[PDB]
RNA sequence: GAAGCUGAGGCCAGUUUGACUGGAGGUGUUCGCCAUCUCCCUCAGUAAAAACUAG
DNA sequence: CAAGACCAATCTTTACACTCTGTGAAGTTTTT
DNA sequence: CAAGACCAATCTTTACACTCTGTGAAGTTTTT
DNA sequence: CAAGACCAATCTTTACACTCTGTGAAGTTTTT
RNA sequence: GAAGCUGAGGCCAGUUUGACUGGAGGUGUUCGCCAUCUCCCUCAGUAAAAACUAG
């Protein structure tokens, strides 16, 4: 049974109080204007961050509970999706023995709004909202979408940041998920999606995976609703390749099983720190040199203790950090002892840094009580 | 072993299922409408299409995916050692190592092949099988004949006990054919038929002539290999058609049949799996269905006898025990017969798997605990402890008055949810050697104490104790060894205070029956906030303290009113002259203490009296319930009183924790025992034998309570709320068990 | 036209009479900074979703 | 630059008339 | 006087030779 | 210029040995 | 580099003081000589396979 949203289920559970004065006056509900909006930049991007205090926030983080958790999705897409982990994404792959990996190009920003709108019509009811005037499916999606300021040709725009802009991006292109699955079970290539980038993998002795013939037929489906593919991301290899630093082996061939593992350069930062940590250096200076967390004297409350303040954050922050780090090592040893994929080898050097990490951490709080 | 893991995507029941770890019996367990036959199906068909059969491919789990896979890891290790070596240059071990083995160490180099000798072997041969939207099939290998001797190498044996021809036990044959490996080629067709003829001729000559004749007339196909050594078991056997116990299997029963040809089927299957090197995997539906309880543990334990029987260890050694690996069996059942006893007789050697269908309708499959470190619970494991691997919602108490009150049937009738939940009283060291937090996800469950067994409040020192559960729940909550931030915040603030109690001291009143201003209600609602994430329910007294609170007193005088006008008879063959003597004797209003004990008695047959023995008995027990009124509202100051000598009675405990042996054993409260005891001995003493904790007064009460209330209201709705109302900590932990159950 | 790229500066080293480029090595390699072994500072600004709290 | 292949769900598919028959003139990591 | 109907179990029923084909030249009650 | 996708048929695939168990020390038209 | 193209000439017309290009029109059209209606000569050289001999 799917999911279907009439009037009542829009102004009962969904909106709850943030368009009340809205339904009961039939004023139309109104566009997220700029001044809910601040746009923030990182790196060349740029991200728009909705203000809480904006019934807008509540209505999207309700929608999200309640509504965009119930549509079908489609197991390719691993990102953003209840259960899915970046090692779901780069397991499947373990089988594979020539690998290559794809990118969209401004895969957000991309989304049109009429696939947002043709995608989300079969699961809201075609009625009425606001009298004659604004209909359900607009309202919600006046409740979904925004329009930049900077760019006001493309019109109405998903941003990045906007709480429900990932279970919709998902379900926008479950379309594509479906014809480049089809497509590649037909070349018989395993495949699958995190957020925006694709990974995909032969596990027979062939050269399809890098010939320019399947980037051809990527960006031919990709064209479909006006995706790219961003070339300077393109990679093809054999029998290993590394991605953001997690690297899938297959030295085998027939019936042969490869082996994830992360390299040294995604160590590199947890081992500098507890080697900094074993060399007594202070802990304002690993927070600083390694961590790029610091104490910006504009961000101290209040001014009747900032000599045991800054010592706290540090401390406090240098616990939060070793704790992060020792958890995204559980993740990984909870993955393996789950699908046992993971090399014995780095499991032996996990179990080592793991044990090094508790250490520390166990050694940072008895000198907290000290 | 034989298979590392077996993955499903998308296809029946499946969304993304992998099963993995095998053990020489794997029992699947699940609730009806889970997906355990679908395990069946989707291995059927994955080897019918390994055999490139013609069939039809299986239905997708949702149509949004445009591909279903199955994935087989078998394991090739043992074949490795058999055919890399050699010794071993046969035609068959030739034709593995050109199909299986060699494509495979080509790729290899000397240094990695040398390092894969020398090293403990571990290979594995990945097979997936992935079916399109357009129902073609693709698989990650393309050649058909390593297809066909996977097969042949670890083959799949199939029963469904429910669908079983009793009465014609031909299929054992086949699936014997495909057990054993041997050379056929020195046997001709002329050699025996020469044999046959020299030995069955008046003549020399003729049987050959006549086996001549038939060939030469019919048209036929040469011999499969399975054909060939069934037909040679059948020459070379006795009988082929099978008998039970000198009987006709006609005459047999249904349960009998089946259950005889299953332990023929297994016994063949490992008996004769020893010598070779094929592995098969055989999957058995309903290994119990129509089999007497006895028959099923029986049937069990002979499986085991023979398994044991061939198993070779480092003290059992020497003929006829066989260091090859046993065969991949799995059977589901829905039995707790059959689990029981796999359990109790294989330990180690067993693993008992639970298939949940979820919310959307994807299948579960979990690792359920079957195997204890302890001897002594194996050997007390009994039926009511395998009954509970078949449970929804666990239950677990202390006393056995818990089991009592949750098993209540007018309770249960208003509540049908809690009807699935199985109660089950747990000793402490019962509930740690089974290991229920292990589960939790498979199965839910909730442990129900006492506050007591946390704190124990001394009236002489006025100070609260730490009982060590306390100190170990607390140092599992102390979960902040190492972790990051979070909103634990007021964890930690809780476990804090909670720390901190030791150190405080609280006042008491009424020489040790109540506290000034600490609250336990209170403190037992933020213990139960605190715990909840370990599944573990504190109630603030005992059950007799929950069912008799406050409210509950009026209900109860009710009951006392009811168990005064009904249960009781004339003790007396004579009911007029005795009830007039007594009468006379004694006074209406003086004695009428003496006179109630001498005229009435407790009895469960109540003779029939004539009307004015009827009249002068409902005024005696009117006069009676008065004074009962008038003394219980006199000697007692507050209702509060009244419901704690109520508790005490029955074997509860006061506000700091104290029972009535308690507190005449430290000899506080001196004057409110006196009472107690002078209200047993002398207004009460028909309640006496109800008294006890075991006498089943908490059935008869919830019995009362519930056709009273039910009588004076009728909505369900109404009467759930007055229930709710009336007893409000067993109603909300029903209503918490229910809740958990609808998810 | 289409494609792609990175926060703002200050000493020190390398290329420049006056300003621009990097701040472990070894080994192998599909040459990708890709993999494996051993051992610079400051100041801004830092949205969202999911996984993960060994056993 | 530009293009074939653009999810899977979602709603009475069984006869009419003049014509008895014819239909029409405060964490890590990833995407970023 | 004399008479039809006189349990149900209990044991290799599959070919031979000369003839390649033919078979042969110290309780009650019941029976009592 | 250069590249994934390079027919369908065609041959005993069932055990070995020391180890009773372990696997090893003179027409038209079309292509043209 | 890869791709593609057609037998050798002689008057006459069109483009050229002196040699090169075509030898029914109408209509429509995907503009392909593609479709539909109506009504230049000479001389060489010309392998193979299949279909087809209305009814
Ligand atoms: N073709 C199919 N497509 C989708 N779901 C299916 C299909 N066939 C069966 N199912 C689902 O799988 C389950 C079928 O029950 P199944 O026999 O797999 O379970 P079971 O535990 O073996 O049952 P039982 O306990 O009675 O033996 C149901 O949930 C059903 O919805």
């Amino acid at each position: 049974k799917m999911i279907l949203v009439d009037k009542v289920f829009y102004e009962k559970i969904l909106s709850v109080e943030s368009f009340k004065e809205n339904i009961i006056t039939q004023s139309a509900i109104p566009k997220i204007s700029n001044k809910e909006v601040r746009l923030i930049s990182s790196g060349s991007k740029i991200f728009y961050a909705i203000n809480n205090t904006s019934p807008h926030s509540h209505v999207q983080l309700r929608l999200n509970r309640f509504f965009l958790s119930h549509i079908p999705l489609n197991s390719a897409a691993k990102a953003f999706v209840r259960g899915g982990s970046y090692l779901k994404y780069l397991e499947p792959h373990i089988y594979g023995s020539s690998y290559c990996r794809l990118d969209i190009s401004s895969f957000f920003n991309n989304i049109s709004f009429d696939d947002v709108k043709q995608s989300l019509s079969p699961y809201i009811k075609d009625e009425y909202l606001i009298g004659t005037e604004q209909k359900l499916i607009d309202a919600i999606l006046n409740s979904v979408g925004y329009e930049s300021p900077i760019r006001k040709d493309k019109g109405m725009i998903i941003p990045m940041g906007f709480r429900t802009s990932p279970a919709i991006s998902n379900i926008v292109f479950r379309k594509m998920d479906l014809l480049i699955q089809d497509f590649c079970a037909k070349k018989g290539v395993i495949y699958s999606r995190y957020a925006d980038d694709m990974l995909f993998s032969n596990p027979r002795e062939s050269k399809l995976l890098m010939s320019d013939y399947f980037i051809d037929e990527i960006s031919s489906l990709l064209s479909i609703m006006g995706f790219n593919i961003n070339q300077s991301k393109y990679i093809s290899r054999e029998k290993e390749i590394s991605i953001n630093g997690y690297v899938i082996e297959n030295k085998g061939g027939n019936g042969s099983i490869g082996t994830i593992r992360l390299s040294k350069s995604k160590l590199n930062t947890v081992l500098k720190v507890t080697h900094a940590l074993a060399q007594n250096i202070p802990y304002k200076n690993i927070c600083n040199k390694y961590i790029k967390v610091r104490l910006k004297e504009k961000n101290i409350k209040y001014e009747s203790k900032k000599d045991e303040f800054e010592k706290k954050y540090y401390r406090d922050q240098l616990i939060n950090y070793l704790g992060g780090y020792r958890s995204y090592l559980i993740s990984l040893v909870k993955f393996h002892s789950e699908y046992k994929c993971v090399n014995s080898d780095f499991i032996i050097q996990i179990n080592g840094i793991l044990n090094d990490i508790q250490n520390h951490i166990q050694k940072i709080k008895k000198n907290r009580r000290l | 072993m034989t298979i590392e893991s077996i993955r499903v995507k998308n296809l029946l029941s499946f969304d993304d299922v992998i099963l993995r770890d095998f053990r020489d019996i794997n029992c699947i367990i699940g609730r009806n409408n889970v997906g355990k036959s679908n395990l069946l199906k989707v291995i059927r068909y994955f080897y019918a299409k390994l055999e490139n059969k013609k069939v039809i491919p299986l239905d997708f789990h949702t149509n949004y995916n445009a591909v279903g896979e199955i994935t087989f890891t078998f394991d090739t290790t043992r074949i490795k050692k058999i055919v890399t070596s050699r010794k071993n240059n046969g035609r068959f071990h030739k034709h593995i190592y050109n199909t299986l083995f060699k494509s495979s160490s080509v790729k290899l180099n000397f240094e990695e092949l040398i390092a894969r000798k020398n090293s403990t072997n571990k290979s594995f041969f990945s097979l997936t099988l992935t079916i399109c939207k357009d129902d073609s099939v693709m698989w990650s290998v393309d050649d058909p004949k390593v297809r066909s001797l996977l097969a042949t190498l670890y083959p799949f044996l199939y029963i469904e006990t429910r669908h079983i021809d009793l009465y014609d036990w031909n299929p054992i044959w086949k699936l014997i054919s495909n057990l054993n490996s041997f050379n056929f080629d020195d046997v001709d067709h002329d050699e025996l038929v020469n044999f046959l003829d020299e030995k069955i001729s008046s003549r020399k000559g003729d049987y050959k002539k006549y086996i001549d004749r038939v060939v030469s007339v019919i048209d036929t196909k040469p011999y499969t290999y399975k054909e060939k050594v069934i037909n040679y078991i059948k020459v070379a056997i006795k009988g082929d058609s099978f008998v039970n116990a000198g009987e006709e299997l006609f005459t047999q029963s249904d349960g009998t049949n089946s259950n005889k040809f299953l332990e023929t089927l297994l016994h063949l299957l490992i008996t004769l799996t020893r010598t070779e090197f094929i592995s098969p995997i055989v999957y058995i539906d309903e290994p119990e269905v129509g089999l007497h309880p006895k028959l099923a543990e029986s049937f069990v334990s002979n499986l085991n006898k023979i398994y044991s029987k061939f198993k070779k260890t480092s003290e059992l050694s020497g003929p006829g025990r066989y260091k090859t690996p046993y065969p991949n069996i799995f059977y589901s059942t829905h039995s707790p017969s059959i689990l029981k006893q796999t359990i109790k007789l294989f330990g180690k050697d067993q693993q008992v798997l639970h298939f949940s269908k979820k919310k959307d309708g994807s299948t579960r499959v979990n690792k359920i605990n079957s195997t204890y470190s302890d001897e002594r619970f194996l050997n007390i494991f009994s039926d009511n402890e395998a009954r509970l691997f078949f449970s929804e919602y666990i239950v677990f108490v202390e006393g056995a008055t818990e089991l009592e009150l949750f098993r209540n049937l007018s309770l249960l009738n208003l509540y049908p949810a809690f009807s699935l939940a199985d109660i089950y009283d747990a000793n402490e060291v019962i509930l740690a050697n089974i290991n229920p937090g292990y589960s939790k996800a498979s199965i839910p469950f909730v442990i129900i104490k006492d506050i007591d067994t946390l704190i124990d409040y001394s009236i002489k020192t006025e100070k609260f104790s730490l009982r060590p559960l306390f100190e170990k729940m607390i140092k599992e909550l102390t979960k902040e060894f190492d972790y990051y931030d979070t909103g634990f915040g007021r964890v930690r603030k809780e476990i804090d205070l909670f720390s901190d109690i030791q150190s405080s001291t609280k006042k008491h009143m009424d020489s040790g029956l109540f506290f000034k201003r600490f609250s336990l209600h209170n403190l037992s609602s933020r213990i139960n906030k605190v715990s909840r994430k370990l599944n573990r329910y504190f109630m603030t007294t005992t059950i007799e303290g929950a069912l008799i609170n406050e409210q509950s007193l009026p209900y109860f005088f009710n009951w006392i009113g009811d168990v005064i006008l009904t249960q009781m008879t004339i003790n007396n063959p004579n009911p007029d002259k005795f009830i007039e003597a007594m009468r006379r004797r004694y006074n209406i209003k003086s004695q009428v203490v003496p006179l109630f004990k001498s005229v009435f008695c407790i009895g469960l047959n109540h003779p029939v009296y004539s009307s004015a023995v009827d009249k002068q008995a409902l005024r005696i027990k009117l006069s009676f319930l008065n004074y009962l009124k008038r003394k219980v509202y006199s000697d007692f100051n507050n209702e509060k009183e009244i419901v704690l000598a109520l508790r005490l009675a029955f074997g509860g405990k006061t506000e700091t924790q104290y029972t009535l042996d308690k507190l005449r054993k430290d000899g506080e409260a001196e004057l409110f025992r006196e009472k107690i005891k002078n209200y047993k001995n002398n207004e009460l003493f028909f309640l006496e034998p109800q008294m006890t904790k075991t006498s089943g007064w908490v059935t008869t009460f919830l019995n009362y309570t519930i056709e009273k209330i039910t009588s004076e209201e009728s909505d369900d709705d109404r009467i759930r709320q007055k229930l709710s109302f009336i007893f409000p900590e067993i109603i909300s932990i029903i209503e918490q068990a229910s809740s958990s159950i609808e998810a």
